[PDB]
C-alpha cells in the first residue's frame, strides 16, 4: 500500500536472500583462508562476484523507494544503507579503471621486495623481513637504508598510481552528493534526523583538532623521554632541540613506538610481568586460552561461546600440508556461526590477542538479533574499541594473579607501574598523532587544499608540526611516502585507529565505575561484575540500529567522543614524565637541527 | 486385557523425509493404542510443550482423533509454535488457536536435514496479505503484490515470489539448524472416542 510498507517488505526479502549469499560468501572466504588452494581461490571469487552483482542489483531497486516518506527510523537507516551507489555511479571506463588501481596498488604492496643494490641475489619482503629489521636493528645506516630503500621503490610506483586515485575516488564522491572522498570517509559518523543526538560530517574534524590540543601535553612529554632515550642509544645523530629522526621509531612507518621499550625501559633492573614461561610451566595449549578467554567473559556476564564456535574454529596451526593465513581474525560468517581464524602461539600477545578477538566475537553475536543491514558497529571505531578494552582488562596484575598465570607474591610497586604504563603509551599514545596527521593530510589531499607539486613539502612539514618526525633526507615529489603503508594503498579509511583508541578508555572508565574499581583506572578489571557486562551489553544489543552518539550515551553518559579518560588513564605516567623532564626541553624545533 | 494396533507413531516421528513449515504434513489417526509415555520418556525431544493437558495424563484420557501435523522450521521459530504467538511462521505458515488442547514436541534434525552445500528442500512462506486461520494450509505459489501496480505473474518491482528456502547447512548455528516439529492436536467430539491410552491389566 504505502510507499514505508512497501520498503518494509523489500527489506525483508532483502535480508533474507542477503544473509545467505553473504554466508555463502564469507564461508567461501573462510575456507580460503584456512586453506589457500587455487580452487579455494575460485570459489572465492565466484562468490564474491555474486555477492557484489546482488549488492549492486539491490541497491538499483533500493533507490526506487524516496527516503523522505519513510518515518521509521530503523527502515530508514537500512534503506539509506542499501541506497548508496558507491563506484556505481561513475561511468563504466572510469570505474574499471579505479578496480585496475587499486587492485594493481594491493599487488605491489603484498608482493613489493626490496634488497641491497650489488647484492641482488635474494631479496626480503616487507612481512617476513623488512618489519624485523625494523623492529630489532641497532643500526643507524641499516635502518636508513631499508627506510630510504622501501620508500624509494614503492613510493616511485605508486605515486601516479595515486594522482590517478585521487581524481577517481573524488570525481566518485562528488557524484554521490559529497564534497570529496574525505567527506565520504567522514559520513561514517554522521547522525541525521534524531533530535540532540544529530551529529555532522564537518564536526569530525572540528572534534579531532579538539581532542588532539589535549593529547599534546602528553605527547609531547613523551616525545622528548624517547628523544632523550634515543639521543642515548644513538650519540651524535638525534639534536636536543630538534625532531627524531624517522627511521629510529621502531616500526616501517612510525604506526607505534611499541619496539622501543628495550630502549627506553624506565627501571631495566625491575622484573616484567611477561607470563609466557608461566603458560609454558603448566602447558596452557591454545585451546586453554581461548577457554580462560571465555571463562573471562561469562565472568562479566556476557554469553559463552556457541558449540559451533568450539567445533569450526582453526585456534592452532594446521601443519606444513596445509597452508593459511597467520593473521588472527574473528570470523561474523552469518547465520549464528562465529569462528576465531587465529595461529596461536604460548605467548602473552597471543594470549591478549584471544581475549581481543573474543571480545569481536561477542560484539558479533550481540547484535545477531538485529536485521542483516544493520549487523555493525554504530561507527568503526566501537567494533575495534570493545575488543580493546578486552585487551586492556586482560592485561592487568590482578587478572593475571586471578587465573593463577602470575604469582600470589609478586609484588606491584610503583616502578612497575610506571614502566607498563609507558609501554601502553609507546602502543597507544605514539599512535594518535600518527593517525591524525595521516587523516588530515589525506582530507587536504581530497579536499584539494595541497596541490598535486607541494604534496610532500606540506606532509614533511605537517609531521614536524604534528608528529615532531623530521625526515631523513628531503624527498621531492617523484616519492610516494604517505602510500607506504597498508591502510592508505589499499582504501582503507584511518580516522577509526583514532576514534577508537579515545572510546577504548570512555569505555573503561564506564565499565570501571560501573565495576566499582576504587583505584587507579590502569589497574581495573572488569571481571565479576555483572553490572558492568549489563552495561555493555546495552550497546552491544543495538548494533547500528542507534546512533554512535546515543550508544555513547548508553556506555559513558556522553553525547560526544571525549579525550579526558585517556588522560586519566596516564596520570601516574604523565606525573612520571613531568618530573623526568626538568633537565631536558620539552617540545620540538621545526627546523633542520638533527639531520638533514 | 492384550493390547495390540498400536498407533502409527513409528511413520510420523521416524519419517525418513519431513513436509515443508508451509505445506505441512497432518495425519489424522483413529482407532488405535496411542502410548503417550514413550513419547515423553524419549531423551530426543527438546521441546515437549503440552498446552491445555499435562503429559502425565494423556496416557489415560481418550479422545476421538488425533491430529499429528508434521513439519520442519528453524531453531528460532519454535517458540512461534504455540498459542498467541507471532511471526512469520505463525502469521503465514502454521498458525495455533488458542483456545489449544495438544501438545508441541520439536527436536534438532541438524544430522539428517542439513548439507555442506546447502539444503533448499524446505521452504517458508514469507508474505501473505492476511494472517491464517488456525490450522489452515496454504499452499498457494501466486507472487505476492507489495504494491499498486499488478505483478502479471511476473518477481519484478514490489513484487516478490511468497515461499522461499531455508539453506540449511550444518555448521549453522542453534537457532538456525532445522528442527523437525510434530504438533498433536486433541479434539473430543460427540462421536464415540475411539483414541484411547493402553489400559493396565
Ligand atoms: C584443504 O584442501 C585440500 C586440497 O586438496 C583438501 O584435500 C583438504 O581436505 C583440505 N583440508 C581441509 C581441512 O579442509
Ligand atoms: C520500525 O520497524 C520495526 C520492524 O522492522 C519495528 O519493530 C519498529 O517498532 C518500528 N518502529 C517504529 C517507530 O515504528
Ligand atoms: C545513484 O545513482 C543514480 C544514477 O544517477 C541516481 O539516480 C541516484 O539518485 C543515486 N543515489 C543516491 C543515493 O545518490
Ligand atoms: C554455555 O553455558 C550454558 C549455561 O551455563 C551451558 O549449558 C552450555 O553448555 C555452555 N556452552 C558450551 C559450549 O559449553
Ligand atoms: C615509588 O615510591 C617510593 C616510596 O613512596 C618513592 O620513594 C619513589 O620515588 C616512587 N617512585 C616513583 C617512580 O614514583
Ligand atoms: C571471579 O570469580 C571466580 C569464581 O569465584 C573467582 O575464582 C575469581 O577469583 C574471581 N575474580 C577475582 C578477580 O576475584
Ligand atoms: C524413532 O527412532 C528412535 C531412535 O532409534 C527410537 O528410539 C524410537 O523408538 C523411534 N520411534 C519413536 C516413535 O520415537
Amino acid at each position: 500500500s504505502t510507499i514505508e510498507e512497501q520498503a518494509k517488505t523489500f527489506l525483508d526479502k532483502f535480508n533474507h536472500e542477503a544473509e545467505d549469499l553473504f554466508y555463502q560468501s564469507s564461508l567461501a572466504s573462510w575456507n580460503y583462508n584456512t586453506n589457500i588452494t587455487e580452487e579455494n581461490v575460485q570459489n572465492m571469487n565466484n562468490a564474491g562476484d555474486k555477492w557484489s552483482a546482488f549488492l549492486k542489483e539491490q541497491s538499483t531497486l533500493a533507490q526506487m523507494y524516496p527516503l523522505q516518506e519513510i518515518q521509521n527510523l530503523t527502515v530508514k537507516l537500512q534503506l539509506q544503507a542499501l541506497q548508496q551507489n558507491g563506484s556505481s555511479v561513475l561511468s563504466e571506463d572510469k570505474s574499471k579503471r579505479l578496480n585496475t588501481i587499486l587492485n594493481t596498488m594491493s599487488t605491489i604492496y603484498s608482493t613489493g621486495k626490496v634488497c641491497n643494490p650489488d647484492n641482488p641475489q635474494e631479496c626480503l619482503l616487507l612481512e617476513p623481513g623488512l618489519n624485523e629489521i625494523m623492529a630489532n636493528s641497532l643500526d643507524y645506516n641499516e635502518r636508513l637504508w631499508a627506510w630510504e630503500s622501501w620508500r624509494s621503490e614503492v613510493g616511485k610506483q605508486l605515486r601516479p598510481l595515486y594522482e590517478e586515485y585521487v581524481v577517481l575516488k573524488n570525481e566518485m564522491a562528488r557524484a554521490n552528493h559529497y564534497e570529496d572522498y574525505g567527506d565520504y570517509w567522514r559520513g561514517d559518523y554522521e547522525v541525521n534526523g534524531v533530535d540532540g543526538y544529530d551529529y555532522s560530517r564537518g564536526q569530525l574534524i572540528e572534534d579531532v583538532e579538539h581532542t588532539f590540543e589535549e593529547i599534546k601535553p602528553l605527547y609531547e612529554h613523551l616525545h622528548a623521554y624517547v628523544r632523550a632515550k634515543l639521543m642515548n642509544a644513538y650519540p651524535s645523530y638525534i639534536s636536543p632541540i630538534g625532531c627524531l629522526p624517522a627511521h629510529l621509531l621502531g616500526d616501517m612507518w612510525g604506526r607505534f613506538w611499541t619496539n622501543l621499550y628495550s630502549l627506553t625501559v624506565p627501571f631495566g633492573q625491575k622484573p616484567n610481568i611477561d607470563v609466557t614461561d608461566a603458560m609454558v610451566d603448566q602447558a596452557w595449549d591454545a585451546q586453554r586460552i581461548f577457554k580462560e578467554a571465555e571463562k573471562f567473559f561469562v565472568s562479566v556476564g556476557l554469553p559463552n561461546m556457541t558449540q559451533g564456535f568450539w567445533e569450526n574454529s582453526m585456534l592452532t596451526d594446521p601443519g606444513n600440508v596445509q597452508k593459511a593465513v597467520c593473521h588472527p581474525t574473528a570470523w561474523d560468517l552469518g547465520k549464528g556461526d562465529f569462528r576465531i581464524l587465529m595461529c596461536t602461539k604460548v605467548t602473552m600477545d597471543d594470549f591478549l590477542t584471544a581475549h581481543h578477538e573474543m571480545g569481536h566475537i561477542q560484539y558479533d553475536m550481540a547484535y545477531a538479533a538485529q536485521p542483516f543491514l544493520l549487523r555493525n558497529g554504530a561507527n568503526e571505531g566501537f567494533h575495534e574499541a570493545v575488543g580493546e578494552i578486552m585487551s586492556l582488562s586482560a592485561a592487568t596484575p590482578k587478572h593475571l594473579k586471578s587465573i593463577g598465570l602470575l604469582s600470589p607474591d609478586f609484588q606491584e610497586d610503583n616502578e612497575t607501574e610506571i614502566n607498563f604504563l609507558l609501554k601502553q603509551a609507546l602502543t597507544i599514545v605514539g599512535t594518535l598523532p600518527f593517525t591524525y596527521m595521516l587523516e588530515k593530510w589525506r582530507w587536504m589531499v581530497f579536499k584539494g587544499e595541497i596541490p598535486k607539486d607541494q604534496w610532500m613539502k606540506k606532509w614533511w612539514e605537517m609531521k614536524r608540526e604534528i608528529v615532531g618526525v623530521v625526515e631523513p633526507v628531503p624527498h621531492d615529489e617523484t616519492y610516494c611516502d604517505p602510500a607506504s603503508l597498508f591502510h592508505v594503498s589499499n582504501d582503507y579509511s584511518f580516522i577509526r585507529y583514532y576514534t577508537r583508541t579515545l572510546y577504548q578508555f570512555q569505555f573503561q572508565e564506564a565499565l570501571c565505575q560501573a565495576a566499582k574499581h576504587e583505584g587507579p583506572l590502569h589497574k581495573c578489571d572488569i571481571s565479576n561484575s555483572t553490572e558492568a557486562g549489563q552495561k555493555l551489553f546495552n550497546m552491544l544489543r543495538l548494533g547500528k540500529s542507534e546512533p554512535w552518539t546515543l550508544a555513547l550515551e548508553n556506555v559513558v553518559g556522553a553525547k560526544n567522543m571525549n579525550v579526558r579518560p585517556l588522560l586519566n588513564y596516564f596520570e601516574p605516567l604523565f606525573t612520571w614524565l613531568k618530573d623526568q623532564n626538568k633537565n631536558s626541553f620539552v617540545g620540538w624545533s621545526t627546523d633542520w637541527s638533527p639531520y638533514a | 486385557p492384550n493390547i495390540t494396533n498400536l498407533c502409527p507413531f513409528g511413520e510420523v516421528f521416524n519419517a525418513t523425509r519431513f513436509a515443508s513449515v508451509y505445506a505441512w504434513n497432518r495425519k489424522r489417526i483413529s482407532n488405535c493404542v496411542a502410548d503417550y509415555s514413550v513419547l515423553y520418556n524419549s531423551a530426543s525431544f527438546s521441546t515437549f510443550k503440552c498446552y491445555g493437558v499435562s503429559p502425565t495424563k494423556l496416557n489415560d484420557l481418550c479422545f476421538t482423533n488425533v491430529y499429528a501435523d508434521s513439519f520442519v522450521i528453524r531453531g528460532d521459530e519454535v517458540r512461534q509454535i504455540a498459542p498467541g504467538q507471532t511471526g512469520n511462521i505463525a502469521d503465514y505458515n502454521y498458525k495455533l488457536p488458542d483456545d489449544f488442547t495438544g501438545c508441541v514436541i520439536a527436536w534438532n534434525s541438524n544430522n539428517l536435514d542439513s548439507k555442506v552445500g546447502g539444503n533448499y528442500n524446505y521452504l517458508y512462506r514469507l508474505f501473505r496479505k492476511s494472517n491464517l486461520k488456525p490450522f489452515e494450509r496454504d499452499i498457494s505459489t501466486e507472487i505476492y503484490q507489495a504494491g499498486s501496480t499488478p505483478c502479471n505473474g511476473v518477481k519484478g518491482f514490489n513484487c516478490y515470489f511468497p515461499l522461499q528456502s531455508y539453506g540449511f547447512q550444518p555448521t549453522y548455528g542453534v537457532g538456525y539448524q532445522p528442527y523437525r516439529v510434530v504438533v498433536l492436536s486433541f479434539e473430543l467430539l460427540h462421536a464415540p472416542a475411539t483414541v484411547c491410552g493402553p489400559k493396565k491389566s
